[PDB]
RNA sequence: ACACGGGUUCAAUAGGUCAGACCUGGAAGCUCAGUAAUGGGUGUAGGGAACUGGUGCUAACCGGCCGAAAACUU
RNA sequence: GGGUGGGGGAGUGAGAAUGCAGGCAUGAGUAGCGACAAGGCAAGUGAGAACCUUGCCCGCCGAAAGACCAAGGGUUCCUGG
RNA sequence: GGGAUGAGCUGUGGGUAGGGGUGAAAGGCCAAUCAAACUCCGUGAUAGCUGGUUCUCCCCGAAAUGCAUUUAGGUGCAGC
RNA sequence: GAAAAGUACCCCGGGAGGGGAGUGAAAGAGUACCUGAAACCGUGUGCCUACAAUCCGUCAGAGCCUCCUUUUCCUCUCCG
């Protein structure tokens, strides 16, 4: 019952990965605001 | 249980000062050598050499 | 020998037995140990009758220490030289000597040897 | 009237008010006999003193050609040195501070007849 | 804690030893009865904490510090 | 890098907004120092050791305080310093 | 202390997303917060209420009263 | 600091750190470094304080201590 977070990198990937990003178009403008304000993406 | 207020700088080194360290020494501590000075109670070992500096 | 007041050695007074039984077992295989005063002095009556009863030497007196004192080889050497050695005294056998302090807990150590 | 030697010691990893309780032994005493007070200290936080004063002594016999036999410490500091600081956790996330206090110690020794 | 009380080798305050008081209740070994479990003798035993009284056997250290040197009237 | 004087122009005068950023204080050398398994001794290393090392005792779990996989961590392993 | 072969517990991988979801229903749970979650944008929002507004000198010097108010803890005209 | 000229060497010290020498116009320019404020800690020192209650001051105000002018005077006086 006492958890609060158990992690997963394939899932963290299957879920916030940017090809998930890329698969929508709201995605892709996410990502894109990320490269102007000079950040490392997901 | 809180302060309510700063103590004044008076009364807190009042307190401060009543922290102090005790003071015990012996001379004419005759050892092998040079007369080394040591305490009252670690004189019987000095007298058989069961120290060190 | 006399209980003590206050708080018991270590822990318990089970632990306080193990300690004297193991420290008298170091000093009879040594002649000369170095620990703390508090100690050095719970120490001295049980050691005290133990060469006691070395001094009269019996089989139940072997009984009786070895109620205390697991390891048999100190009882040969406490049987064999050190009591018949301390034969020619009545009482008093031990010596405390006050040492320097230990840097990280400012012990009042001692030394606890045998008179010779 | 008295050429004094000094001798200093900073950066050092003891709390002032400590080193305070400690040098409070030693003022207007000779040197030989501050020394040893200063090794049978229970304190076991007189060592770096110690040094410094062993400091003074090389510095007033060799650098000044004087007697170490009649020293006296005319002085001693406890300044208060850089302070650092270090965080630690407590309960419900409370962020605290843990401070690592320095001083610097000053020594002067002069020759008192 | 500190303080207080007594004593500090012309000494018995502490520890030990020995002998007692007191508590426990009959140690091990040996021997005897019994196939055994166990019971008797050696033995009011053996062991032992404070208490009582002797015994200078070890430790109280062949030693440090602080502590008066006085203005006149009547 | 600034004074005297005539003029122009202001992010212009801090004593408080349970204000903000930095630094430093009182509380205070107090509390606390992290399971009710337990350490002890000798020798040695070392300027220095109750906490490291080597020996010997003691004590504790032992359907877990043992030994292995995944997930996860991503050099935390070893040697030397 | 209760259940402990059952409407069971648990891991792995998957779905449901905000005036919507889920719910053996309590209006709790949805990244420590839920009678409508979080970040950003409009945003420098708003507030008849509270709180703060930085140096000085000189002269002069109020009211808490009326009228009206989706108004009486505000504002407007008048009075000073 | 214009420049690294980064305190060689020697002495305490386990080292750090420091000192004496020395560079530099300067070390009051030592990597923790222009100027180095305040709160704050601390050393030394003149004065007050252990029979006394008041936002912790002001005004009266004794007697000590630092400094200083005139002056009897020290005439040692061409010195102070």
């Amino acid at each position: 019952g006492k958890r609060t977070f158990q992690p997963n990198n394939r899932r963290r990937a299957r879920v916030h990965g940017f090809r998930l990003r890329m698969r929508t178009r709201a995605g892709r403008s996410i990502v894109s605001s990320r490269r102007r304000k000079g950040r490392r993406t997901l | 249980a809180v302060p309510k207020r700063r103590k004044s700088r008076s009364n807190t080194r009042s307190r401060r000062s009543q922290w102090k360290a005790a003071k015990t020494e012996l001379v004419g501590v005759t050892v092998a050598g040079h007369a080394h000075k040591v305490p009252r109670r670690l004189l019987k070992a000095a007298r058989l050499g069961l120290i060190d500096f | 020998p006399k209980p003590t007041k206050g708080p018991r050695l270590g822990g318990s007074s089970s632990h306080q037995k193990a300690i004297l039984a193991n420290l008298a077992t170091s000093l009879f295989e040594h002649g000369r140990i170095t620990t703390t005063e508090p100690k050095a002095r719970a120490l001295r009556p049980y050691a005290e009758k133990l060469i006691t009863h070395a001094k009269k030497g019996a089989l139940h007196n072997r009984r009786e220490v070895l109620k205390k004192l697991r390891d048999k080889d100190v009882v040969h050497t406490l049987f064999a030289e050190i009591g018949p050695f301390f034969a020619d005294r009545d009482g008093g056998y031990t010596r405390i000597i006050k040492i320097e302090a230990r840097k990280g807990d400012n012990a009042p150590m001692a030394v606890i040897e045998l008179v010779r | 009237e008295y050429p004094s030697a000094v001798a200093k010691a900073r950066f050092v990893r003891v709390s002032p008010r400590k080193a305070r309780r400690v040098i409070d032994l030693v003022r207007g005493r000779s040197v030989s006999d501050a020394l040893d007070i200063l090794r049978w200290a229970p304190q076991a936080a007189s060592g770096p003193v110690a040094k410094v004063i062993a400091s003074a002594a090389a510095n007033a016999q060799n650098n000044g050609g004087l007697d170490p036999a009649t020293l006296v410490v005319a002085t001693v500091y406890a300044d208060q040195g850089p302070t650092a600081k270090r965080i630690r956790p407590r309960a419900q996330g409370r962020a605290f501070r843990i401070r690592r206090r320095t001083s610097h110690i000053t020594v002067v020794v002069e020759s008192r007849p």
